[PDB]
């Protein structure tokens, strides 16, 4: 009766006695945790080996702790590694080294449709085919149709196309990225398709989303002779980016809409459900 | 004031509470968190202001 | 006493939960006080006391090595563990080239099966048995003493059905699929662009069978055509190592090499010689018979009217590949969801097929 008692007070003492423990240790963590500090890429994920290639151009061998999960390792991800005993304190905000070298952001266009008119019968297509997925994406799974996750749109900018972009993307309340593409084509060895991995992915975290690229000529030349050995970072700019649109279907999570000023681009590659289904004039 | 990437070159001043820009190829300090004035504005190398990599140091002068 | 006991259990179990937690933080403490540890790769055994080792912060040393170690394990090509400062050999890893999962990116199968794009026949039956057959004999290729098929080859549009292909004989083989981009392997420092292709290659010989799927081998091994060298040296680079690793001792049979490149137009001769590329697959447009075959199995997985022809759609269909065909599929469904149902009907298809058809030739 009076054994149990005590042991009860016991272990509401107790809790204290460790709680005071952890403090100590917390305190230690803290301070390695705030910058100047390493970020690293983890390549590899007996011992628990991972390996990581922190930003000094420098490989090395470390034990993982238990101050991070083995499914907090993985690349294209910040984490956190120490100067000095090369070992992964803390995991990192996500995405590694640069997060889009430019991208303009436009967090509420308020265009309406109230802001254009007689285009009408290109309101209906635009809608059913970005719009009408997005918001019953459960009757399109059910039915079992792939649903697209990019739409061309051809014509005039500034006639109302641009405007009517902006509009679904306001109205749909996602977050809408401009992406030029002339600013994509880089001197120097693939800086491009890079850029394009990072826009889908960031594009995947950011749902809903309409990752407007304006301009496919800029990027949709890529020439039919042995002329493409030359500029073979306009044909891998937009490869990349289809590859990626078919590497997923029956999903509206992204969308990607393009935009030209005068269309002289259209490909047989370009075909296909997933890749950009929808082409309104 | 004129840049094209950041650099404060260490940052002695100051979850996250406390904020490093540096943005050279060699010498990373990445913060995901934008948001501030913290150090009481601009120091280091000065050059505060925006990224080809997106740490995003808003506002301070 | 009967109060105290429940809440002593309750507490008791919260008390131990905490304290596993706390502990196991003390220990993570505790490795923080052991020291780092670099890496390096061994060049070459100078002596059995002394080696030459070339860190991977850059340098190349003389590093020596200690007591609880072998020299066995040390004999070359072997990825070693370096002190800090103290430079000798603290442990040896297992040999890699440090391996990569962002540019050597792994999808183990594919994401469709052959009877999941059935209609493009001819060109299934080719590659099952130039790229199955082989792992599953060797036994008739050898009793015969001709070599076996080492290389394929994918021309065509892309994702009409010639992606769908390729990850489609993944699957069934269980073989793993390896995605290169041709730029990844460019990246602007001394011997990198080498390494990617040479460790991607090593990596499938070891774990075989397994596909080194390389897009646009263009980019990546190109002939120029105007004879620049802008970036079109780093093109020589990529090519070169591909060669060597063919035409060396390097041994492919039950490791498959597909290329894809959409037009061939700068393949050298080399390459179009056998032990390089030896099956060179095409991309036409399906039969009738083909185009009945992809409709039926592209309407069977959408929802429909019990009542329904594939055979009207078919005649009216010319100049489609499967990306068109599935096009079809999805467009008749548009109208379903215009038509407030789950349903298309044949009626939906016949339009959805004639606008298709009128876009384009």
């Amino acid at each position: 009766i009076r054994i149990f008692r005590s042991e009860l007070q016991r272990l509401s003492h107790e809790n204290n006695v460790m709680l005071e423990k952890i403090k100590d240790n917390k305190e230690k963590i803290k301070n390695n945790r705030q910058l100047p500090y390493l970020v690293a890429n983890v390549v590899e994920v007996v011992g628990k080996a991972a390996v990581v290639k922190t930003s000094s151009r420098q490989t090395v061998f470390l034990p993982m702790v238990g101050l991070v999960d083995p499914d907090k390792l993985k690349p294209n991800d910040l984490v956190g590694v120490n100067k000095d005993s090369y070992l992964i304190l803390d995991t990192l905000p996500s995405e590694f080294d640069s997060r889009v070298k430019a991208m303009e952001v436009d967090e509420k266009p308020t265009e309406t449709y109230s802001d254009v008119g007689g285009l009408d019968k290109q309101i209906e297509e635009l809608v059913e085919a970005i719009v009408l997925p997005m918001k019953r994406a459960d009757k399109f799974k059910d039915m079992g149709i792939r649903a697209p996750k990019g739409a061309l749109m051809y014509g005039p900018p500034g006639t109302g196309k641009t405007l009517l972009a902006r509009a679904c993307a306001a109205q749909t309340n996602a977050t809408f990225l401009k992406l030029a593409a002339p600013q994509l084509v880089q001197m120097y060895i693939g800086e491009g398709a890079k850029l394009v991995r990072d826009a889908f992915a960031l594009a995947k975290e950011k749902a809903p989303t309409i990752i407007f690229i304006d301009e496919l000529d800029a990027i949709g030349t890529k020439r039919f002779d042995s002329e493409k050995s030359g500029d073979r970072e306009v044909q891998r700019t937009m490869l990349e980016l289809l590859n990626q649109l078919d590497g997923f279907s029956s999903d509206d999570r992204v969308k990607v809409l393009a935009a030209t000023n005068r269309v002289d681009v259209l490909d047989p590659a370009l075909l296909r459900s997933g890749r950009l289904d929808r082409k309104i004039e | 004031h004129p840049l094209q990437v950041a650099r404060c070159t260490k940052i002695i001043k100051g979850e996250d509470a406390k904020y490093v820009i540096n943005l050279k190829q060699i010498a990373k300090f990445v913060v995901g968190l934008g948001e501030r004035v913290s150090p009481t504005d601009i120091e280091e190398g000065m050059r505060v202001g925006v990224d080809r990599s997106k740490y995003n140091i808003e506002l301070p002068l | 006493h009967r109060r105290y006991d429940d809440q002593l259990k309750q507490r008791r179990q919260n008390i131990r939960d905490l304290e596993k937690l706390y502990d196991k933080t003390e220990n993570d403490i505790k490795a923080l006080q052991s020291i780092g540890q670099l890496i390096g790769e061994v060049m070459k055994e100078l002596s059995e006391e002394k080696y030459i080792v070339k860190a991977s912060s850059g340098p190349r040393y003389i590093v020596g090595v200690r007591n609880s170690v072998d020299r066995s394990k040390l004999k070359k090509g072997v990825r070693v563990t370096l002190d800090i400062t103290t430079l000798t050999i603290m442990r040896i890893l297992p040999r890699e080239t440090d391996p990569l999962v962002y540019n050597m990116t792994s999808f183990e199968q594919g994401e469709i099966t052959f009877d999941g794009i059935g209609g493009l026949t001819e060109q299934i039956r080719e590659l099952r048995e130039v790229i199955e057959l082989p792992l599953k004999n060797p036994e008739i290729f050898q009793r015969v003493g001709i070599k076996p098929p080492k290389g394929v080859l994918l021309y065509g549009p892309p994702g009409t059905g010639k992606t769908l292909l390729a990850k489609a004989v993944a699957a069934t083989i269980g073989a793993n699929f390896i995605f290169s981009p041709a730029s990844g392997i460019v990246d602007k420092y001394i011997g990198e662009s080498a390494r990617i292709i040479r460790e991607m290659f090593a990596y499938a010989k070891e774990h075989e069978p397994c596909i080194i799927f390389m897009d646009e081998v263009d980019a990546i091994g190109g002939r120029r055509f105007s004879e620049g060298t802008s970036a079109d040296r780093e093109i020589q680079r990529t090519l070169m190592e591909l060669l060597t690793q063919m035409d060396g001792f390097d041994n492919l049979g039950q490791t498959k090499i597909i290329m894809a490149t959409n037009r061939p137009d700068t393949l050298d001769p080399a390459l179009l010689r056998p032990g390089r590329l030896d099956r060179k697959v095409e991309i036409p447009l399906p039969n009738e018979a083909g185009r009945l075959e992809i409709f039926k199995i592209h309407t069977a997985k959408v929802k429909k009217t019990g009542e329904f022809d594939f055979e009207a759609a078919v005649k009216m269909s010319d100049g489609f590949n499967g990306a068109d065909i599935r096009n079809c599929a999805t467009e008749a469904g548009f109208f379903a969801i215009r038509d407030d149902r789950d349903h298309i009907n044949p009626d939906d298809l016949m339009k959805a097929v004639r606008k298709v058809a009128e876009v384009k030739k």
